[PDB]
RNA sequence: UUGACCUCAAAUCAGGUAGGACUACGCGCUGAACUUAAGCAUAUCAAUAAGCGCAGGAAAAGAAAAUAACCAUGAUUCCCUCAGUAACGGCGAGUGAAGCGGGAAAAGCUCAAAUUUGAAAUCUGGCAACAUUUCUUUUGUUGUCCGAGUUGUAAUUUCAA
RNA sequence: UUGGAUAUGCCAUAUAAAGCGCUUUCGAAGAGUCGAGUUGUUUGGGAAUGCAGCUCUAAAUGGGUGGUAAAUUUCAUCUAA
RNA sequence: GGACAUGGGUUAGUCGAUCCUAAGAGAUAGGGAAGCUCCGUAUGAAAGGCACGAUUUUUCGUGCCUAUCGAAAGGG
RNA sequence: CAGAAGAAUCAUCGAAUCUUUGAACGCACAUUGCGCCUUUGGGUUCUACCAAAGGCAUGCCUGUUUGAGUGUCAU
């Protein structure tokens, strides 16, 4: 079985040959299944399918991380790379601009804050 | 007041499949779905048809996104990979 | 176009209608020779620019 | 497929006249000549000028649409617009 | 200099239409070709009528993708089996799957090519 | 300042100056569209005291609303009921035309928040209103502590839910015995609820 | 009729595939409570109504 | 003639935003009839159902153009009480609040109208730098240009002053 | 992972800002809005309770309100648009 | 056996659909409407083009003039 | 059942995929219908044909750019 960690520590072009070889192997296995194949071949069909899925996952994550590195510290970045929590969360006021205050309120909070007090018995 | 001998002339659809709701309720000549109101932006919906609402309301389908959102809410909408 | 007709018929309307004295007093403006000399005085006392 | 209409492919597709190139590039005649000086872009006459003019016979200077398509992505054109703003 | 109007119509003037110069690409990564030859050709057909077409008409019969057309089937066959077809016919089966008859050239033997694929 | 003079002059709208300005403005507002963007407020001090600041993110729209009462939309003026419901003509919309002006502008600019609005003109067919609008996505608004409150999602379509000044006026919000119907559904629901305690 | 739309043939193709008997190895499973297809259709008896 | 400005347009211009669903509970609009009155037209049902619009995790309301007539109380909301009471009603059927008082919870405030005038002190955006992160996904800072803004953006003031 | 304290480190131009106290002083306070008539619709509101349409349209110790309409004169209270 | 089960089976440059318009539908401009939505289809719209030039104050000048859907019997 | 051999029809879940559609957005649609833009690539075939990728809805807001006006002037 193809394991993701040595899949990740290779290059994109090398993984391209592995992906194409796996696709050809799946095509051969499907031809074997329709011409009459054993359970061993039919089990290799699902194994090859998952190996293709693992490789395609590795290509996509390498591509996305490269896009993240290229767009790091950029004011505008691709939408799919931005946050997706909820539509409302993205539309809400940020904590910075929720906490913005006038100089009138800054003076009031500076000079007369809520005091820590206690009462004697 | 004509029954048989009059049902034999019925071979002309008045409704076809709707592209939005998938039901055989799309009036051809009106170009409107009697079920969901397509092509209107809103969905045909009426409070007298309470059973009609529950036949197609939220949860009767897959809710694939809403299930994902609920899982993400339970853990606080965090992003990144665990260390 | 409609906006050009708006401009010109507004100009016509102000000419046709009876303008009140408090509005028509702005139709009597400064003369050219007085205008150039007062603006000559003003360009000596323009306020400082943002760069200055 | 249906009947294809004439003047849609071949010489009538790969060749472009000077005025349509102006409209294609959204440039004035002086500015279009400027980038044609800077880049290597010169008239190229079709072997069948009448066919490349979509049947018309009026005398026309022709450029490759490939050359004009290339001029669409030239950063100098944006610099011309920047100077006009300046 | 008052401009002379000779049309009695005012037609909206033509203004510069800048092309799009985005500050960011909306998609970070371009999708791979969604229909490549391994997805275009699903399986060959080995039914008795399919064999008959192979052994007489020099024609290969394939289960192909729904979105595959005649051009894409020819390119897929050429790239997957190194044999150039001379003719392609397609039909949607009553089960909803597309089937392509691929007539090979006299240069190629459909029997041999079927043997290399392995379903013969 | 000149805003004081503008306010006391606007009080005198039967003067020759205001009557002339009403004529010319009503003519040119009819020649424009029913809803058209106003480049600047025609009553800058009226807009100013209602909440309009002259910075990016604030918008003014002029809208003319057809005056008169409401016409029952029943076909052929027929009601099919008891004689206490046969009126078709002399019926009145319960929201003001100023509310109607606000809510039509609010639909026209769905990306904006309706701050408030003011009367600017009227004739025998229309009453002309100017609606003050705020862009909630604009950073100049999002960073101003005096106007952030309208960016919050609980203020979407204030005018549609009756939360603008004229909207609260139309639904009878007020302090004292004169109202006592107050929030109508809330007040009606408060009494008509039959509170059955556990021990009774 | 012979003249069909592509959309109709898709719905007809799925209707044909759903109008089949159940695999036999389904009936041997642990906790299986399915014996016969309860959604079977015949072309005279029940119409697809599309 | 060039320019300035105003107004109004265009662009697959740069960056954003709106719809739809949901609707138990929130705010509105629109709006009946069966029913009751042993008939029935005012009335009742009901400021309800149906219809339509717009929200939130609550909504709405809210710091008195409020009560009271006291030795006076003191934003709003909800509970109990007031109270089936004052009152409305072919004064018929029926309908029907509020102040006080007790409790739950408590929190206060912001502009407009002022000449900064020895100094637009204010802010969006482009660019470049750094920094920061529930987060390479988030949020800012500083500099520099372009603009917005004197037809008024900051500071100062809100009647309790 | 978060919270409020604590130990110090660094950055912070009070050349600032603020509360309080007395003024022989001054004190800007939101208009087709208030109010009135009228017509609908509402309310327990009854000589209109609120809302709306139309007509008329304020004021400057002025304007509201004090649950029987009017004129007048006081008194409380509150300070809308 | 049109029933039950298992497989198989429909190949197009030329045959149709697609293209065109018909009655008619239906956006847009606008105007109504508390609204759902209604009306409206070249209308009270700035509703788009085409050509010439030693390159013009290397900041463009000079001329010339209607969506869409809707026919497997219509047109092609 | 067959079948192979960090297993699993395991749980969790912060990274991804997410066909044709749908408010549904190029125009449509009882038509896998009809278009346009940019880039790239293909092959006995190269002015041809084809393929792939990325785009083209409306309203409104800030800004930019290009404008129009017997609108207001300056000059
Ligand atoms: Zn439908």
């Amino acid at each position: 079985a193809l394991k993701t960690f040595e899949l990740r520590k290779q290059s994109q072009e090398n993984l391209a040959e592995q992906l194409q070889e796996l696709r050809q192997e799946l095509a051969s296995l499907r031809v074997q299944k329709i011409a009459g194949g054993s359970g061993s071949k039919l089990s290799k069909i699902k194994t090859t399918r998952k190996d293709i899925a693992r490789i395609l996952t590795v290509i996509n994550e390498s591509n996305r991380l490269a896009a993240r590195e290229a767009y790091k510290n950029k004011k505008y970045i691709p939408l799919d790379l931005r946050q997706k929590k909820t539509r409302a969360i993205r539309r809400a006021l940020t904590p910075y601009e929720q906490s913005r205050k006038t100089l009138k309120q800054i003076k009031k909070e500076r000079y007369f804050p809520l005091r820590k007090y206690a009462l004697k018995a | 007041t004509k029954g048989t001998q009059s049902f034999g002339m019925r071979h002309n659809k008045s409704h076809t499949i709707c592209r939005r709701c998938g039901k055989r309720s799309f009036h051809i000549q009106k170009s409107t779905c009697a079920c969901c109101g397509y092509p209107a932006a809103k969905t045909r919906s009426y409070n007298w048809g309470a059973k009609a609402k529950r036949r197609r309301t939220t949860g009767t389908g897959r809710m694939s996104y809403l299930k994902k959102v609920h899982r993400s809410f339970k853990n606080g909408f965090r992003s990144g990979k665990p260390a | 176009p409609e906006y050009i007709r708006l401009q010109r018929r507004r100009k016509i309307l102000n000419l046709r209608l009876k303008v009140p004295p408090a509005i028509a007093q702005f139709q009597k403006t400064l003369d050219k020779n007085t205008a150039t000399q007062v603006f000559k005085l003003l360009n000596k006392y323009r306020p400082e620019t943002a760069a200055e | 497929a249906r009947v294809k209409q004439k003047g849609k492919a071949g010489a009538a597709r790969i060749y472009i006249t000077r005025n349509q190139a102006l409209k294609k590039l959204q440039l004035t005649l002086a500015d279009f000549r400027r980038i044609c000086i800077l880049k290597g872009v010169y008239p190229r006459e079709p072997k069948n000028k009448k066919k490349a003019n979509k049947g018309s016979t009026a005398p026309v200077t022709f450029y490759y649409t490939k050359d004009i398509q290339y001029l669409l992505h030239e950063p100098i054109v944006q610099k011309f617009r920047e100077y006009k703003v300046f | 200099a008052k401009k002379v109007r000779t049309s009695t119509t005012f037609r909206r003037p033509k203004t510069l239409q800048l092309s799009r110069k985005p500050k960011y690409a909306r998609k970070s990564v371009a999708h791979a070709p969604r229909l490549d030859e391994y997805k275009i050709i699903v399986n060959p057909i080995n039914s008795e009528s399919a064999m008959k077409k192979i052994e007489d008409d020099n024609t290969l019969v394939f289960h192909v993708h729904l979105k595959a057309n005649k051009f894409t089937i020819k390119e897929a066959v050429r790239k997957l089996y190194s044999v150039e077809p001379v003719k392609i016919n397609t039909l949607i089966r009553p089960n909803g799957t597309k089937k392509a008859f691929v007539k090979l050239s006299a240069d190629a033997d459909a029997l041999d090519v079927a043997n290399r694929i392995g379903f013969l | 300042g000149a805003y004081k003079y503008l306010e006391e002059l606007a009080k005198k709208k039967q003067s020759d100056v205001n009557l002339f300005l009403s004529r010319v403005r009503a003519w040119e507002y009819r020649q424009m569209n029913v809803i058209h963007r106003a480049s600047r407020p025609s009553r800058p001090d009226k807009a100013r005291r209602l909440g309009y600041k002259a910075k990016q993110g604030y918008v003014i729209y002029r809208i003319r609303v057809r005056r008169g009462g409401r016409k029952r939309p029943v076909p052929k003026g027929q009601t099919y009921g008891k004689p206490v419901h046969q009126g078709v003509n002399h019926l009145k919309y319960q929201r003001s035309a100023r509310c109607t002006a606000e809510e039509r502008v609010g639909r026209y600019c769905s990306n904006l928040r309706v701050l408030n609005s003011y009367w600017v003109n009227q004739d025998a067919t229309y009453k002309f209103f100017e609606v003050i609008l705020v862009d909630p996505s604009h950073k100049a608004i999002r960073r101003d502590p005096r106007i952030n409150w309208i960016v919050n999602p609980v203020h979407k379509h204030r005018e549609s839910r009756g939360l603008t000044s004229i909207g609260k006026k139309s639904r009878g919000i007020g302090k004292g015995h004169r109202f006592n119907n107050s929030p109508q559904h809330a007040t009606w629901l408060r009494h008509n609820t039959l509170s059955l305690r556990r021990y009774r | 009729p012979s003249h069909k739309s592509f959309r109709t043939k898709q719905k007809l193709a799925k209707a044909a595939r759903q109008n089949r008997p159940i695999p036999q190895w389904i009936r041997l499973r642990t906790g299986n409570t399915v014996h016969y297809n309860m959604k079977r259709r015949h072309w005279r008896r029940t119409k697809l109504n599309i």
